[PDB]
């Protein structure tokens, strides 16, 4: 899904919409199965450290392959 | 047979740990390389503090990822121990072990707490022959002597219990405050029936502490006396004649089965108008020299107050090193972790400081030993004199006493090989020469301080103690048993918490300054290894880097505000560069945390603490090192300088989106650079200048202030 | 006040059964033995004998009061090698 978003990014970026409809068929899919697999690793929440390790891996990768 | 087992990393998390620093290197270089290429960024200014702050904290990584090459892990065992000394036939061949608590005043810190330190030095589960227990009081006051008298009464009953049944912890204030369900393990038929009565007994005792302090609320007027009909020989807190008694010893009060139980000596120092006396490490000296003369012991453990022991084999454990004939041939002490108890799960303050005792000093522990942090550690009597380790080439009358002092005793108890009155005189004349080795001016000719046992100067003196010890070729241990083995109090609230921040960078920077400086001293005869002195180097050129993190903390403003132009944009090979740089930081903490255990959110704290700490503790002590070092704070003033780069950062931040967006609002992304480094300055002081204050609890509803005032200088502009 | 009582004297109980859980955690090169002088009749996991013995019924132990209380029955099935046995079911 990150990577649909960056190739999404980098196509006309205007027939859009089945790419929101694949990104909220694939966030069904991830919401169901993050809390409980993600929240048995860690404490209460790594988000510490999770949210900036998801963040820079999404500019990162809107920028390698932007290259 | 092996006594201790040494091993290092197990070899599967050891050579990815050195294969990504080793390659960080190589990043930062090519990284550095670029950017001082590009000459111009639209302000010189600019680029020139950028660039030397940056390299700053490159040396600062430098000297401190180091250190942590080749971490050590090592394991003991007790069951040999006992087995090989012990023995069945008797009688124990263990080594003797002193232990040190000061205290200063008794109504800054309540007694109690002292009292039950005391309690778990004595229950300490080691032969009574051998264990010795020492008390020191800077300011002689009766409520610490009477404390000590009423702890003493109370061992009798305290003493027994705890050895029969082996309970753990032995301090009865942190023991039967304790939600962990007693009835756990314990296999005796009348446990119970014994720890209802204790419980009562400690109850009673409880209270009469308590009266006791209270009691000493007032002073009368003519002064204190003793129960006995005599003035209480110091009734001037600057000045009281040296005082030594000994309770709860080999010849006297005995428990209650009939056994014996570890002496307990009361020592207070002579002060006089006129003469400056040092607040630790005067006091661990004269223990020293009285501990030599009183009961002479090869190893000597200094605790505080707060601290208190957590294991009951916490000597066997420290003995098992210091007493094995190969491995403990050279080792001048045995650091154990402070571990620090009644904190919340969510350690705000970063007070536990996890990060330094579960990765520098494991890491440190591979090259000599940890460092001295000024609790829980067994030094050896000969390491404290300063002789020099044995099986080594080179480290009168005269020389002995203008080394040591001039008490013929002290001078002649220093040449046992083991430890122990030498001629078996009568207990008047020891006590009669440890009243008199405790003299005021007994440290003028001598060597105290200056070469020998804890060292005078910086306030931060466990750092420099520990400094020339190692300094002569000695070696330090770590110890990381299953238990604490040592846990104390921490701070609570923010002003102790910075206030100990603030004193433990003045130390640094006083020793930077003074003779005792890594850079220029030690390096005569070496012995000191050339990897540990790195660590010595950054232990003592830390708060230094705080001044660079404070131009750091400041670019993102001043570039946000008006340059709005730090470095020039990327020429496709920066994005390579820098992609580098951020995954190599992630990359590295994850194998660090990997392999020392720690958990990633104490990393972030602790990274977000050194933040918070650099901006504001570090930046008054350097300037107040460097003005009192030119020379030769108030928890208001100390908050300060992080408040303004949080002002300076917010509102220079959110400015830039509106001059930018009143702006074409095209060439954008810049912003992003800018805000995304400013929000990284800002992010890492936000949670502590707001958390370690805030109102209650974060959720204020005050948040949309900015959004209106900024949108409605906005809509000025908008 | 028979609370007080009998919170005490269940915490002995827990202090004796933890001692009896702790004293059997090394086994006797030999084996068991029962108190009365015999040996423990199951000293193989895999084999030993049935048993069936009846504690606190009708007639044996009654209570402190004098009335009795609910009887109960300790058996232990009969396993021997070469044979299937099923963990819960059987
Ligand atoms: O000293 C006497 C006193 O010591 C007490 O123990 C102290 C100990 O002495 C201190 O050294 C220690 O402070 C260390 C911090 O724990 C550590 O996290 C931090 O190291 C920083 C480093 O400064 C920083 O440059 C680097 O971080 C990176 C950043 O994350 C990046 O954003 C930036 O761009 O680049 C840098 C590096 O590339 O590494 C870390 C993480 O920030 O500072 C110290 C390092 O030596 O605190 C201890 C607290 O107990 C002892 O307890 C007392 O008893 C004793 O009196
Ligand atoms: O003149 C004095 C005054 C105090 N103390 C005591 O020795 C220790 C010195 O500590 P202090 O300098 O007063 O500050 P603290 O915050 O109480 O202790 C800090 O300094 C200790 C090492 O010196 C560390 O073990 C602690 O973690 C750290 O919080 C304490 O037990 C004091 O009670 C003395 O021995 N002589
Ligand atoms: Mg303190």
């Amino acid at each position: 899904v990150v990577a649909g978003f960056s190739d999404a990014l980098n196509k006309g970026y205007e027939a859009w919409g089945p790419l929101f409809g694949k990104v909220f068929f694939a966030f069904w899919v991830i919401l169901h199965l993050y809390p409980f697999l993600k929240g048995l690793m860690g404490r209460q929440n790594r988000t510490p450290t999770i949210v900036v390790l998801w963040s820079v891996l999404l500019t990162s990768v809107f920028s390698l392959v932007w290259v | 047979e092996p006594l201790s087992i040494v091993y290092p990393i197990p070899r599967n998390k050891l050579t990815p740990y050195r294969a990504v620093i080793i390659m960080r290197l190589i990043i930062l270089g090519l990284f550095f390389h670029y950017r001082i290429t590009n000459p111009v960024d639209s302000a010189f200014g600019l680029w020139l503090t950028s660039v030397i702050c940056e390299i700053w904290f490159a040396f600062s990584w430098v000297l401190d990822q180091f250190p942590k090459w080749k971490p050590v892990n090592r394991e003991t065992f007790i069951e040999r121990l006992s087995a090989r000394y012990e023995r069945e036939g008797e009688p124990s061949q263990l080594a003797a072990v002193d232990f040190f608590v000061s205290t200063v005043d008794p109504l800054k810190e309540p007694p109690l707490i002292t009292a039950n330190t005391v309690l778990s030095i004595l229950a300490v589960d080691y032969p009574v022959d051998k264990v010795s227990c020492y008390v020191s009081d800077d300011g002689a006051a009766m409520l610490t002597f009477e404390s000590l008298v009423e702890t003493a009464e109370f061992a009798r009953k305290w003493v027994p219990f705890c050895k029969k049944f082996s309970i753990e912890p032995r301090a009865p204030e942190f023991y039967f405050s304790q939600k962990i369900d007693y009835l756990k393990d314990k296999v005796q038929p009348s446990f119970v029936k014994e720890r209802r009565a204790m419980k009562r007994d400690y109850e009673e005792y409880k209270v009469r502490v308590n009266a006791l302090v209270a009691k000493a609320q007032k002073t009368p007027d003519e002064g204190w006396t003793m129960q006995d009909g005599t003035p209480w020989p110091g009734n001037n807190t600057r000045d009281h004649p040296g005082m030594i008694q000994v309770f709860l010893g080999n010849t006297g009060a005995r428990d209650i089965e009939g056994n014996e139980l570890p002496r307990l000596v009361y020592v207070s120092r002579e002060k006089r108008p006129g003469y400056q006396h040092h607040k630790k490490a005067g006091a661990e000296n004269a223990l020293v020299r009285v501990s030599a003369v009183l009961t002479n012991a090869p190893y000597i453990l200094n605790l505080d107050c707060d601290h208190y022991v957590n294991n009951s084999k916490a000597v066997r454990e420290a003995m098992c090193i210091l007493m094995d004939p190969q491995v403990g041939r050279d080792v001048c002490y045995v650091q154990f972790p402070q571990r620090f108890d009644g904190i919340d799960r969510s350690d705000r303050y970063a007070n536990r400081n996890i990060v330094f005792f579960d990765v520098n000093m494991k890491g440190l522990d591979g090259i000599q030993g940890p460092m001295y942090v000024g609790t829980g550690c067994v030094f050896n009597r000969q390491a404290l004199y300063g002789y020099g380790p044995p099986s080594m080439p080179r480290l009168s009358q005269l020389s002995f006493e203008k080394t040591f002092g001039l008490s013929p005793v002290f001078i002649e108890s220093t040449l046992m090989e083991n430890g122990g009155v030498p001629e078996s005189a009568n207990s008047s004349t020891l006590i009669k020469e440890a009243i008199h080795v405790i003299g005021c001016g007994f440290e003028e000719k001598t060597e105290w301080g200056k070469e020998i046992g804890w060292i005078y100067g910086s306030v931060t003196e466990d750092i420099l103690s520990g400094f020339k010890m190692h300094c002569r070729g000695w070696r330090s241990i770590y110890c990381m048993p299953v238990r604490p083995a040592f846990k104390g109090s921490a701070p609570i609230n923010l002003s102790d918490r910075l206030h100990q921040v603030l004193r433990w960078a003045l130390g640094s920077v006083e020793i930077f300054f003074s003779r005792h400086c890594p850079f220029w001293y030690g390096y005569g005869g070496g012995r000191l290894k050339w990897l540990q002195r790195l660590a010595y180097i950054n232990t003592i050129v830390y708060p230094f880097t705080s001044l660079p993190l404070i131009a750091y903390c400041t670019i993102p403003a001043v570039c946000l505000l008006t340059g709005k132009f730090i470095i020039p944009t990327l020429s496709n090979l920066a994005s390579m560069l820098f992609l580098g740089l951020f995954i190599s930081i992630i990359v590295t903490a994850v194998l660090e945390l990997r392999w020392s255990g720690v958990s990633i959110e104490d990393l972030w704290r602790n990274e977000q603490f050194w933040v918070i700490g650099g901006v504001s503790a570090h930046l008054f002590a350097v300037f107040q090192g460097f003005l009192k070092m030119l020379a030769g704070v108030k928890w208001t003033t100390l908050l300060i300088p992080p408040t303004t780069l949080l002002i300076i950062n917010i509102v220079g931040v959110v400015a830039g989106f509106s001059d930018a967006l009143n702006k074409g609002y095209e060439a954008w992304g810049p912003l992003f650079g800018k805000v995304f480094f400013a929000f990284w300055v800002i992010l890492h002081l936000y949670p502590f200048l707001k958390g370690l204050m805030g109102r209650q609890n974060r959720t204020p509803t005050i948040v949309v202030l900015w959004s209106v005032l900024l949108t409605s200088v906005f809509s000025l502009v908008w």
